This record gives C-alpha cells, sequence and structure tokens, in this order.
C-alpha cells in the first residue's frame, strides 16, 4: 500500500525546544504496551533500494526543519517557462532571527487502521536478499533525525558484526554504506575556532576490521584511502550541527594511511580543527542561507560514531590499487541506514480454487 | 583560507595597453571577482566585476572603454587590461573576490596587496 | 547613483575613548530589512581589509571593539576602547545596487600626552 | 551520437536532458570509466582525473531536467566520447578539439608564403576548409598552406574547419 | 483471521475444523493514552464493517451468506494444468494466488454469466411453478 503513516513522539511540551514544540503540536504519546505477533515459516522478498517510507519521512524532515532554524536571508533562484536565454532570476527572503536551543528527540513511526508492518530478524540480511525469521507490528523503534553528512552521528548499533551495503558494486556509482557494531566517542569542544577529539585505540580497530571485513570482495588489489577529492566546502570536509552552530571540521589526518594485512598508522587525543561559518549551502535545494551571529563560548558535543559511508573510484587505468574516498550528502542515503528492515503490506482475504465438488442445481 | 597575489610595479608609457595579473590560491571557481583603484585624493572605486563561471560582465560606465577583465581558472589567475595610457592613470589596482550570484558584496574576507602603476616617460 | 557623505572629515580620539563615524546616503537601500554597508580600514604601506559587513553582523578575526548602528539614510561606525593601532582611514560603503559608490574617508588619529 | 567541435581556448556546453523535473542523479564519465562530475543530494563533487578545476556545471538549470557540463580553457588532448547516466539511460557524445593557427607570430612581409598549424588528435581526418576577404576558398584537408600573403590579403583569414557534416569557425593572424 | 500463513491449504482447511469447535465450546497510564484506545476501537469496528460489507457483497455469483461456495463453471486445462494433491498439499496460498494471477480477470465475468443463465433458467422454470 501506499497510505499516510503518523508521527509519534513522547515530546515534552514545556520546554523551548523546537522538536519538542513539533512533537507538542503534532505527535501523541507511545503505545502503553506494544503487541508483536511472531510469525512462522514465511519468505518474503525484502527490498530496501527501493522503499516508499523514506520518500515520507524525508518530506517530514524538511518541514520540521521550518520551525527551529529560520533564515535571515533565504535566497533561492526560480526560471521563468522559455523554451531555449530563460529567464532566471534570485528570489530574497527574510524574516525574524531569533536564537533558540536546538537537540534532536526521538521520532516513532507508525500505521494507522487496516495495515501492518515486516520487520526481518536475520542477522546479516545480505543487504536486498530474502529473510526468513520474519515479526508483524504496528510502529517502529526510536529514530533519531540527526543530520551530518561523512560519518553517522549518534544512531542504532548493528547486531553482532560490521556490515557492508552497496546497491549494486562494480559499478562506482552508488555509495557504500558501512554499520559498526561498537560506537566510537567523539567529543568537539570550543572564538572562531575549536577542536575534536576522538579515542585513536579504538579508531584503529575499527578501521581493522572494516577492512578485514572489505577484502572479500577484492582479495587481490590493495585497499587504500585517500581525503576528498573537491567540490563543495559542506562535502570536503566533515560538517554537523550543535547547539545552533553548524560545525565545519576537515578530516584529512584520518584516510591518509594506506592499508595492509599489517599496519601502517603509526608507531593518545587526536587534535581536529574546527571552524563555525555563517553562510552555508542548504541541503534541503539551491541556495546559500545565513543565520545570526554565534553565542558568547563554552559550548560542548559529545556524541557516538556508529555508521560510516565510503565510496569508491574505479577504471581500467587501475593498477592491482583500490582507492577508497569519503563521500555522502543525499540524506536520502543517511536515512535508508535506518529503515532498511521495515515494510508496509495490506491483508487480502479473497481467493479461487479449483475444487472437486459440484454444484446442486 | 583564500590568499591573494599580485605582480610588481610597472612604469609605461602613455598611449600603449598593458595587462596586469592578479592570481588567487582555496581555488576559486564560480565567484565573482572585482577590480578596485586607488589614486590620492580620490578615495576608492570599483572598475569592473566579472564572473569566471561563466565569465559573465559588470561595467562601470566611467570606465566604459577604457578597462577590459579577462580569467584564466586552469592558472587561477584573472587579468586586467588598459589601454591610452594617460598622466591621470598611474595609481594602485587591487583585485577583490568573494563569492557567486549577482548581488552577493558581503563576504569580501581579503584583499591583495596591490599593484602600482605610473606613466612617465622617464 | 546613491551618493555617499561621510563624517567628520577629521576626528580625533583621546586613548580609551569612544568613537563614532557616521555616514549617510541620498537614497534609501533597505531591501527586505538587511543593511547593505560596509565599513572598511586602510592604514599606509598595508591593503585596506573588511571590518564591519552589513551594520549588523561582525566579521571574524577582528575583535569586538567595533559595532554598527542607524537606518535608511543615516549610520553609525562605533569603536569602543579605541587603542593606539586604530589610527587609520575608515571608508563606508553601500553595498545595495550597482554601480557602487565610495564615500569621502575619515581619518581617526589617537590622541596622546 | 551528437558531435561537437572545440577551438582550444572556449568553453562548450554538452546537454544532457529528462523529463521528471526533480534533480535525479547523473554523472558524465570519459571513455576511460572516470568520473568527472556528478550530483549527490544538492551539493557538488568533482571526480579525481585530470579536470577537476576547470569543469563546473551550472546549478539552476537541475530544477529544469538539463544537466549541461561546462569545460573551461578547453584543449586538444580532451577529445573523447562521454556518457549521461540520467536514469539508465546511456545519453553519450562525442567531441574532437583541433587548433589551427599560424607560425609566424608577427614577423610577416609581402611576397613571401603563409603556412598554418593544425594540431589535431591523433587519429581523426577532419577537413579545412578555408575562407580568404579576397574570396581565396582554399579547400583542403587537415594540412593546408598558402604561398602568397601580402597586402591585399590583410585580416584574420576566416578558414574554418569542417569534419562529419560539423564546422568550426578559426581566425588565422595576419600582420604586414 | 483463518490460519497463519506457510501453512499449506489442506492443513488450513483440517484445522478451521477443530478451531470453530474450540471457540464454541468456550473453553503507567498518560491520561493522553486515552486515544489508543479509540484508535484501537475505530479499528476494530471498521473490521466488522468490511467484514458485514464483503459478505452482502458476495450474493452475485450466487454465493452470498457463506464462507465456502460452489459454482458451476467447468475447469479447464489451460490455466493450471494441476492435480488435486499437489495443490492441496503444496503450494503455499501466496504462490498459488501469483501462479493464476493473470486469468483473475477472466474468472470473474465468467462466474458472473454463469449465475446470470442460472437465474434466468430458475426463473424460467419458475413461470411453471
Amino acid at each position: 500500500a501506499t497510505t499516510t503513516l503518523f508521527c509519534a513522539s513522547d515530546a515534552k511540551a514545556y520546554d523551548t525546544e523546537v522538536h519538542n514544540v513539533w512533537a507538542t503540536h503534532a505527535c501523541v504519546p507511545t503505545d502503553p504496551n506494544p503487541q508483536e505477533i511472531v510469525l512462522g515459516n514465511v519468505t518474503e522478498n525484502f527490498n530496501m533500494w527501493k522503499n516508499n517510507m523514506v520518500e515520507q519521512m524525508h518530506e517530514d524532515i524538511i518541514s520540521l526543519w521550518d520551525q527551529s532554524l529560520k533564515p535571515c536571508v533565504k535566497l533561492t533562484p526560480l526560471c521563468v517557462t522559455l523554451n531555449c536565454l530563460i529567464n532566471c532570476n534570485t528570489s530574497v527572503i527574510t524574516q525574524a532571527c531569533p536564537k533558540v536551543s536546538f537537540e534532536p528527540i526521538p521520532i516513532h513511526y507508525c500505521a494507522p487502521a487496516g495495515f501492518a508492518i515486516l520487520k526481518c530478524n536475520s542477522k546479516t540480511f545480505n543487504g536486498s536478499g530474502p529473510c526468513t525469521n520474519v515479526s508483524t507490528v504496528q510502529c517502529t523503534h526510536g529514530i533519531r533525525p540527526v543530520v551530518s553528512t561523512q560519518l553517522l552521528l549518534n544512531g542504532s548499533l548493528a547486531e553482532e558484526e560490521i556490515v557492508i551495503r552497496s546497491e549494486n558494486i562494480t559499478d562506482n556509482a552508488k555509495t557504500i554504506i558501512v554499520q559498526l557494531n561498537e560506537a566510537v566517542e567523539i567529543n568537539c569542544t570550543r572564538i572562531r575556532q575549536a577542536h575534536c577529539n576522538i579515542s585513536k585505540a579504538r579508531w584503529n580497530e575499527t578501521l581493522g576490521q572494516i577492512v578485514a571485513k572489505l577484502e572479500e570482495q577484492f582479495p587481490n588489489k590493495t585497499i587504500i584511502f585517500n581525503h576528498s577529492s573537491g567540490g563543495d566546502p559542506e562535502i570536503v570536509t566533515h560538517s554537523f550541527n550543535c547547539g545552533g552552530e553548524f560545525f565545519y571540521c576537515n578530516t584529512t589526518p584520518l584516510f591518509n594511511s594506506t592499508w595492509n594485512n599489517t599496519r601502517t598508522d603509526d608507531y593518545q587525543n587526536i587534535t581536529l580543527q574546527c571552524r563555525i561559518k555563517q553562510i552555508i549551502n542548504m541541503w534541503q535545494g539551491v541556495g546559500k542561507a545565513m543565520y545570526a551571529p554565534p553565542i558568547r563560548g563554552q559550548i560542548r558535543c559529545s556524541s557516538n560514531i556508529t555508521g560510516l559511508l565510503l565510496t569508491r573510484d574505479g577504471g581500467r587505468d587501475q593498477n592491482g590499487t583500490e582507492t577508497f574516498r569519503p563521500g555522502g550528502g543525499n540524506m536520502r542515503d543517511n536515512w535508508r541506514s535506518e529503515l532498511y528492515k521495515y515494510k508496509v503490506v495490506k491483508i487480502e482475504p479473497l481467493g479461487i480454487a479449483p475444487t472437486a465438488c459440484k454444484r446442486r442445481v | 583560507q583564500v590568499q591573494l597575489k599580485q605582480s610588481g610595479t610597472e612604469l609605461v608609457r602613455p598611449g600603449t595597453s598593458v595587462k596586469m595579473s592578479c592570481k588567487a590560491a582555496y581555488t576559486f571557481t564560480d565567484y565573482w571577482i572585482g577590480w578596485v583603484k586607488q589614486r590620492p585624493g580620490h578615495g576608492l572605486e570599483w572598475i569592473g566585476d566579472f564572473y569566471p563561471g561563466g565569465d559573465y560582465t559588470l561595467y562601470s560606465e566611467n570606465f566604459m572603454g577604457k578597462a577590459s577583465l579577462t580569467a584564466d581558472t586552469s592558472s587561477n589567475t584573472a587579468y586586467m587590461q588598459l589601454s591610452s595610457l594617460t598622466s591621470e592613470d598611474s595609481a594602485i589596482y587591487y583585485c577583490a573576490r568573494g563569492h557567486y550570484y549577482g548581488y552577493s558584496y558581503a563576504w569580501f574576507a581579503y584583499w591583495g596587496q596591490g599593484t602600482l602603476v605610473t606613466v612617465s616617460s622617464a | 547613483d546613491i551618493v555617499l557623505t561621510q563624517s567628520p572629515a577629521s576626528l580625533a580620539v583621546s586613548l580609551g575613548q569612544r568613537a563614532t563615524i557616521s555616514c549617510k546616503a541620498s537614497q534609501s537601500v533597505d531591501y527586505d530589512g538587511d543593511s547593505y554597508m560596509n565599513w572598511y580600514q586602510q592604514k599606509p604601506g598595508q591593503p585596506p581589509k573588511l571590518l564591519i559587513y552589513a551594520a549588523s553582523n561582525l566579521e571574524s578575526g577582528i575583535p569586538a571593539r567595533f559595532s554598527g548602528s542607524g537606518s535608511g539614510t543615516d549610520f553609525t561606525l562605533n569603536i569602543h576602547p579605541v587603542g593606539e593601532e586604530d589610527a587609520a582611514t575608515y571608508y563606508c560603503q553601500q553595498s545595495h545596487e550597482d554601480p557602487w559608490t565610495f564615500g569621502g574617508g575619515t581619518m581617526l588619529e589617537i590622541k596622546r600626552t | 551520437k551528437k558531435v561537437v567541435l572545440g577551438k582550444k581556448g572556449d568553453t562548450v556546453e554538452l546537454t544532457c536532458t529528462a523529463s521528471q523535473k526533480k534533480s535525479i542523479q547523473f554523472h558524465w564519465k570519459n571513455s576511460n570509466q572516470i568520473k568527472i562530475l556528478g550530483n549527490q543530494g544538492s551539493f557538488l563533487t568533482k571526480g579525481p582525473s585530470k579536470l577537476n578545476d576547470r569543469a563546473d556545471s551550472r546549478r539552476s538549470l537541475w530544477d529544469q531536467g538539463n544537466f549541461p557540463l561546462i569545460i573551461k580553457n578547453l584543449k586538444i588532448e580532451d577529445s573523447d566520447t562521454y556518457i549521461c547516466e540520467v536514469e539508465d539511460q546511456k545519453e553519450e557524445v562525442q567531441l574532437l578539439v583541433f587548433g589551427l593557427t599560424a607560425n609566424s607570430d608577427t614577423h610577416l612581409l609581402q611576397g613571401q608564403s603563409l603556412t598554418l598549424t593544425l594540431e589535431s588528435p591523433p587519429g581523426s581526418s577532419p577537413s579545412v576548409q578555408c575562407r580568404s576577404p579576397r574570396g581565396k576558398n582554399i579547400q583542403g584537408g587537415k594540412t593546408l598552406s598558402v604561398s602568397q600573403l601580402e597586402l591585399q590579403d590583410s585580416g584574420t583569414w576566416t578558414c574554418t574547419v569542417l569534419q562529419n557534416q560539423k564546422k568550426v569557425e578559426f581566425k588565422i593572424d595576419i600582420v604586414v | 483471521f483463518l490460519g497463519a500463513a506457510g501453512s499449506t491449504m489442506g492443513a488450513a482447511s483440517m484445522a478451521l475444523t477443530v478451531q470453530a469447535r474450540l471457540l464454541l465450546s468456550g473453553i503507567q497510564h498518560m491520561l493522553q493514552l486515552t486515544v489508543w484506545g479509540i484508535k484501537q476501537l475505530q479499528a476494530r469496528v471498521l473490521a466488522v464493517e468490511r467484514y458485514l460489507r464483503d459478505q452482502q457483497l458476495l450474493g452475485i455469483w450466487g454465493c452470498s451468506g457463506k464462507i465456502i461456495c460452489c459454482t458451476n463453471v467447468p475447469w479447464n486445462d489451460s490455466w493450471s494444468n494441476k492435480t488435486i494433491n499437489e495443490i492441496w498439499d503444496n503450494m503455499t496460498w501466496m504462490q498459488w494466488e501469483k501462479e493464476i494471477d493473470n486469468y483473475t480477470q477472466h474468472i470473474y465475468t465468467l462466474l458472473e454469466v454463469s449465475q446470470i443463465q442460472q437465474e434466468k433458467n430458475e426463473q424460467e422454470l419458475l413461470e411453471l411453478d
């Protein structure tokens, strides 16, 4: 089916948080006691790259952002229909800019009366492959709409091992997603300068595990990392949001190490430079956006890293090598890593069959 | 941090045409550069504004027919060409960067050191 | 064009005292509420820098001493506290519409014993 | 297979096209399977190749399907096939670049011969269709020459070059 | 609700009678939680409504007021080319539904025409009695 699902959040409705305000205005409390039915020997073909739920949560998040961070100037273009100099002029928009707090809140998605949601249970799921241990429910777990690129922030972990997912390998066109099984701490703290620290003792092991899992697809070649190849500042370097501040951070001292079956990285605290901004490139279309000056100071952020986004560089000039650069930026890609299980279904009772009896006439 | 540089000072004869260069090194693409002139007792006045990402043009009326700008993003260098040299054309010249879209002019976070030009027959 | 007039022509301040410079325009420049004025500073032997932009938002790296205010055709750049380093020529510019027009410039000199 | 010709110094557009009007992903791949550009959400990411700096794209037509590929400061060695990947098709185009000019920079006289230099891609046979103000319509292939050069032949001769039915106009510097 | 998917056709048919016999034998609150009670009651009411409406509308083919009817349309061989035991002991319901999904539009018209013919003949006899 293609029905409309409603939000469900354990909001507060007393604080100044914009997420709390939106949840209070349009969301309802959670189910007091969930009920899950464990179906038996069934087999259904799951597909995640072609799901339809994401196309709705991605349009709900954008609506959510229209109540928290209003733009001082919202400069976007608009063209006039002319076959071909096609008319194209910039349009200006402006409103008030009152500084407000901002912290994501968990949100639940539920189906209305008449539909159900199947969820898988296999430990691997093969990506877009059929699984058997299925169950039926009416609502999803907690989801945080945290936004970022080049690195997945606070989010659910894997079951028992880090896994890699891709729509079609061997085409150097689709982003590769990786999910870990143990988060790695990150701490960012700071007028226009700040630093970020990540535990190297865990990050080295994480990279080792990722590479070890990765060699299977490409056994003979040698896997090597490399910094971004260039582009907009929002994708060349890590970018995220914290406390009404849009943090941009370079990530060069993490992908310069060429990797083999052995270690070649080093041999405490991994320093990471960061500088805030005021003129950013929007992710909901095209056009710049500007906000009010930053807060006085003393802003801290502590988060966990669970997932990762990696791209590939292929060609016929490759000579026993494989360079994996960091990418991302397609919010749909960032959000498919959370709704790759659930599938919305409707029940059909009717049926026609040939039997051995005959009507009495 | 974006940085700009310019060539050295020049002595030129009147009535000829000369070309100065400004080299910018983040690389600039789909940006919108302008040129500025400084002469004693006149403050500042912007001359020409071009957009390399399409080579869009915008001139000041007073300089019409006097200044022609060009750009080569392969070498990341803009060029000021001026002909019909006279004594009044002796001045300092600066190149100014920014970012794209038409009437931005709000993020001139840096300027070049400037090049001196003197028109004399000595 | 929008002709700008700055004041005062010459300005002298004792160290540690308030400083103010005014800029006036012949035609309004308000467009959706944002004030399109830029205040630049010039010192001998070095090129000018962007010191204040838009009259409501500060440029990074520049100490917080600077501020701006005003409306319509009368705007004011304020400096506090003044220091020995601030003696220089300040220019007020309009960033509303092309072609653009600089002001007359104002000279600030540090007054000492 | 649309084919275009360059000039060694000017830009050129190679437009794909769609009909959904929803900013669908795409790419621009050379004949060696190397990325050059490509939308990722609403940002831009240049390919790790030899044309990273020169490449560009119009960021206002993405809402209307047309995803061009503007290349600046074109050079001869850049002649090769390119392919779009709009939804699942393989819209592709070809470009050939050859630089035609005059070797004699400024030192020219009256009563001498003039020879032009054409740098065409190795493996192509464009035909130079020259044109002169005095009606000197010298017709030839890639290589052309002139045995006379005098005052009456002033002005940059508009000796174009056509191949596969597509012609590009060039000019020759003539100073005497 | 007649059975759990995955089980074969014959097994469900056999078990439904025992289920009917068994069913006949009779053998931390948030004050905003009140919404969920309505969310459940609406679903139950809609289920009952749909059941009644479908039962009433199933009467065109003459099979009204029943859950297992029979008709008078002969079974061809070009549709399935399959026997009784293999169908009724294998080929879970979803697979069988997928198998003959192409002809699922002609059979409706055929059955409706057969019902019309039977009704016309019965009324013709009624003219006699």
